[PDB]
RNA sequence: CGAAGGGACGGGCGAUGGCCUCCGUUGCCCUCGGCCGAUCGAAAGGGAGUCGGGUUCAGAUCCCCGAAUCCGGAGUGGCGG
RNA sequence: CGGCGUCCGGUGAGCUCUCGCUGGCCCUUGAAAAUCCGGGGGAGAGGGUGUAAAUCUCGCGCCGGGCCGUACCCAUAUCCG
RNA sequence: AAUCCGACUGUUUAAUUAAAACAAAGCAUCGCGAAGGCCCGCGGCGGGUGUUGACGCGAUGUGAUUUCUGCCCAGUGCUCU
């Protein structure tokens, strides 16, 4: 898997054809955004609270958001 | 003889020893004449009559070996390439 | 203290059959069958008993896979060989063709004397 | 009778020559323009240790003169032989140790190895450790030239032939002596299975012509003729003489 | 004469293969293990490879020499005498 | 049980001539105690070098 | 005394640029406290143009007569004099010491060379400045 | 004791194929050319690239889940740099 | 289906494996080939001032990977006597 | 503490004999310069030694070290002109 370091780049990431279902974790303060393409597990790492919403509704495609418990 | 023509210079004239440090010596040609030794690799032969020409500086070569030329000079370890600063009060220069 | 065994039909230590000890996430321990060590290049000239610096040391099979600037220094003669020769070589051929010139000026002059 | 050893060694298959990590045949270059008219010149790369071999092998690089290849040589190495010292090769050739010309151009007197018998065959004479050998004089007509062999025999060759100038590279081997059973057991491992020799008195004599009796005894003269079957030719074969 | 008394290189050999035999290679194997010095660099690193090998540490110049010692009695005269005809043919 | 007796061994209990097996190399060999006293003193030299207590000449 | 000159020619020892001719045009040997070591600024050529031979006509030559060249301090001790000399201009208002911190300028100075070592290449004046060494 | 290659780059001639502009196909000619010989011969020699968990009455680096990796192809090059 | 935890350190000529350095021995010098890679060269290519040929493939994307063995014993009861 | 034998490490009659027997380093001979010496093969411009060249190959006898190896060529062999 290919981690990502800052934010724009999983946006173009994530509206790629190839692309499909995102599954989110929130690991206590460490919440991950982990994108499923072709080839490579791209993860997200948000080390604080308030940055995660606003990546939640961030998300075009109608592409799969299902919570992972 | 040369042998003893050359320590006159060791303990009055001023001297460098070793193939690098004579290397750039002869750059700024201030020095008049190199020593080189017979047992030295053929490739370093003509890399200091090279320079030599270039700052017309005369050439000669030693008939004794590295560990000889060493000896010359009263040092305890072998020589390749040394080169002359100032005579002090030898006639190594003609 | 647990022992373990073998993952394949292989049962004989050999050097095909080279092994390490490695820690699973199921708490438990099992052998990973190691590739061998490769080596970095020799250099062409047979007088340096180093290998070349800045190239990755593989199986040569797996230089299909790896980069150009991986395989090889940006220089002349790079990636074959050493830097101590190379340079050497360059002060080896114009010194011969700086003497070749001298030869045929001597030789010049004994064909207008004599 | 069955037959005996050393009969059996014709047959083969069990000792033949253990060519496996030899690195070749020793030969010297095929005869051509430049070999026979003027001379061309080679470059030493290394020196190797041929096993089963009590010399040293140079391996010697030249360059074809027709098309662009360089082409490797198996020389033997003479004693002092270098790696990067240039070889030369040919009629025109200089006179020095390491250097091979033809037989009938240098002055007599010299000592060369590895020396060519026939001429075009790459040399076959006086070349296994240490051995040399010397010219003793030279014969404008008919181009022949007497040379002796380290055998202590004198032969008339041609004057076309050539060998290396020195002597082979590795002399004294025979001085140092074995002092073991597995340093001599080791030594012809590497050539071929002929080391534990068993004397023929000891055998039976249904595989010896000297075997049996009550006692370690020959029983019959040693010295065989030279026209005797195989089987027969055991011993002293057509020996002058015996003693000192 | 610090450790061993006259055996020296060859008392590992112990009491075995007589005195004589002993004798002999003594002064073969100091000659054969010495670190002669080289003719190329000066350095005393020459070192038997193999048979007949001389190869060198420092420039690594790998010179074909005799099986025991560096050079042999009969190759020093021999390129003495070879050196005699070269200016003789020449002059 | 073993824990109890091993800390009489650090006070050197049970270790008399009579529960001695090896020789005195089998047990802690004449090598080592050359191997570690060798990094002890030669560290100890250098260590004191480039703090000015001893210089070149007399170190060596 | 001291051989180099502005107008010398001499050949490069290590770098990328090995084995490639170059012209010193500055001659520092002191030192600027912070290249404290004895060195040179040299211009030199990269890419040597290819044969001629006077018969793929007039478009093609101009194709082969190409030259890319290039300008860097290197040592003393890297680099190779020769008694040849060429005293080809290079004026000091382009080729100086400030400028490897702009890459926008060495761009400059490697052009306003590669003119002055294209004209040089032609009517056969210092012809052997312009093969390439075999080695 | 052997006329032991059927291969390849570039060019010329002619043709068909798909939007004969272009690319592709094959036949002939010019050109280049060796490599030591068919072939077989190691489940311990060399040999690119898969691991974790779970799952069966009996198979699991092989089945499922999840993460990769190697090789080959791509004409119109599928996209960017 | 949930609750938690899966923590902090130090040691030892410790046993095994691996990597690396160095030394010693040879009248013992310790394998070949498939395959891959780098370099020397410049036969040739492309484009004319906005674009191409190139991309020992820089990143991403698509397809496929065909045939055989895989159960169990491997030994005081699955082998040979 | 002695005697004999074999110097020794090693090997030997699997299934009655592990030795003083064999082998062994050392010593002394013989033949051979390649259309050659020894030998295999029904056969061949065949093959092994030989990817070899007298410091080598092949056939012998004795059996570490030290010392010595005396006389006899009438006989039987071998060899020479
Ligand atoms: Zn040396």
């Amino acid at each position: 898997p290919r981690k990502i370091e800052e934010i724009k780049d999983f946006l173009l990431t994530a509206r790629r054809k190839d692309a499909k279902s995102v599954k989110i974790k929130k690991n206590k303060d460490n919440v991950k955004f982990k994108v499923r393409c072709s080839r490579y597990l791209y993860t997200l790492v948000i080390t604080d609270k308030e940055k995660a919403e606003k990546l939640k509704q961030s998300l075009p495609p109608g592409l799969a958001v299902k919570e992972l418990k | 003889s040369i042998n003893s023509r050359l320590q006159l210079v060791m303990k009055s004239g001023k001297y460098v020893l070793g193939y690098k440090q004579t290397l750039k010596m002869i750059r700024q040609g201030k020095a008049k004449l190199v020593i080189l030794a017979n047992n030295c690799p053929a490739l370093r032969k003509s890399e200091i009559e090279y320079y030599a020409m270039l700052a017309k500086t005369g050439v000669h070569h030693y008939s004794g070996n590295n560990i000889e030329l060493g000896t010359a000079c009263g040092k305890y370890y072998r020589v390749c390439t040394l080169a002359i600063i100032d005579p002090g009060d030898s006639d190594i220069i003609r | 203290v647990q022992r373990l065994t073998y993952r394949r039909r292989l049962s004989y230590n050999t050097a095909s059959n080279k092994t390490r000890l490695s820690r699973t996430p199921g708490n438990r321990i099992v052998y990973l069958y190691t590739k061998k060590v490769g080596k970095a290049p020799k250099s062409a000239c047979g007088v340096c008993p180093g290998r070349l610096r800045g190239v990755r040391a593989v199986r040569p099979k797996v230089l299909m896979r790896l980069s150009k600037t991986k395989k090889h220094v940006s220089r002349a003669y790079g990636g074959s060989m050493c830097a101590k020769c190379v340079r050497d070589r360059i002060k080896r051929a114009f010194l011969i063709e700086e003497q070749k010139i001298v030869v045929k000026v001597l030789k010049a002059q004994a064909q207008s004397q004599k | 009778g069955r037959v005996i050893r050393g009969q059996r060694k014709g047959a083969g298959s069990v000792f033949r020559a253990h060519v496996k990590h030899r690195k070749g045949a020793a030969r010297l270059r095929a005869v051509d323009f430049a070999e026979r008219h003027g001379y061309i010149k080679g470059i030493v790369k290394d020196i190797i240790h041929d096993p089963g071999r009590g010399a040293p092998l140079a391996k010697v690089v030249f360059r074809d003169p027709y098309r662009f290849k360089k082409r490797t040589e198996l020389f033997i190495a003479a004693e002092g032989i270098h790696t990067g010292q240039f070889v030369y090769c040919g009629k025109k050739a200089q006179l020095n140790i390491g250097n091979v010309l033809p037989v009938g151009t240098m002055p007599e007197g010299t000592i060369v190895c590895c020396l060519e018998e026939k001429p075009g065959d790459r040399g076959k004479l006086a070349r296994a450790s240490g051995n040399y050998a010397t010219v003793i004089s030279h014969n404008p007509e008919t181009k022949k030239t007497r040379v002796k062999l380290p055998s202590g025999s004198k032969k008339v060759i041609s004057s076309a032939n050539r060998a290396v100038v020195g002597v082979v590279a590795g002399g004294g081997r025979i001085d140092k002596p074995i002092l073991k059973a597995g340093r001599a057991y080791h030594k012809y491992k590497a050539k071929r299975n002929c080391w534990p020799r068993v004397r023929g008195v000891a055998m039976n004599p249904v595989e010896h012509p000297f075997g049996g009796g009550n006692h370690q005894h020959i029983g019959k003269p040693s010295t065989i003729r030279r026209d005797a079957p195989a089987g027969r030719k055991v011993g002293l074969i057509a020996a002058r003489r015996t003693g000192r | 004469a610090k450790r061993t008394k006259k055996v020296g290189i060859v008392g590992k050999y112990g009491t075995r293969y007589g005195a004589s035999l002993r004798k002999m290679v003594k002064k073969i194997e100091i000659s054969q293990h010495a670190k002669y010095t080289c003719s190329f660099c000066g350095k005393t690193k020459m070192k038997r490879r193999a048979v007949g090998i001389w190869h060198c540490g420092s420039c690594m110049k790998t010179v074909a020499g005799g099986a025991w010692t560096y050079n042999t009695t009969s190759a020093v005269t021999v390129k003495s005498a070879i050196r005699r005809l070269k200016e003789l043919k020449d002059q | 049980r073993c824990r109890k007796n091993t800390l009489a061994r650090r006070k050197g209990r049970h270790m008399g001539i009579g529960k001695r097996k090896g020789t005195a190399n089998a047990r802690m060999p004449e090598k080592v105690t050359w191997m570690r006293r060798m990094r002890i003193l030669r560290r100890l030299l250098r260590r004191y070098r480039e703090s000015k207590k001893i210089d070149r000449h007399m170190y060596h | 005394g001291k051989f180099m000159k502005p107008g010398k020619v001499v050949l490069v020892l290590a770098g990328r640029y090995s084995g490639r001719k170059a012209v010193i045009v500055k001659n520092i040997d002191d030192g600027t406290s912070d290249r404290p070591y004895s060195h040179a600024l040299v211009a030199g050529i990269d890419r040597y143009p290819r044969k001629v031979t006077a018969a793929m006509g007039k478009k093609k030559i101009a194709k082969r007569s190409k030259i890319k060249s290039f300008v860097k301090v290197y040592n003393y001790n890297h680099l190779m004099p020769t008694r040849y000399s060429v005293d080809i201009p290079l004026d000091k208002t382009v080729v100086n010491k400030d400028v490897f911190r702009d890459p926008a300028l060495k761009r400059k100075a490697r052009r306003e060379a590669k003119v002055k070592f294209e004209e040089r290449y032609k009517t056969g004046k210092n012809k052997w400045f312009f093969q390439k060494l075999r080695f």
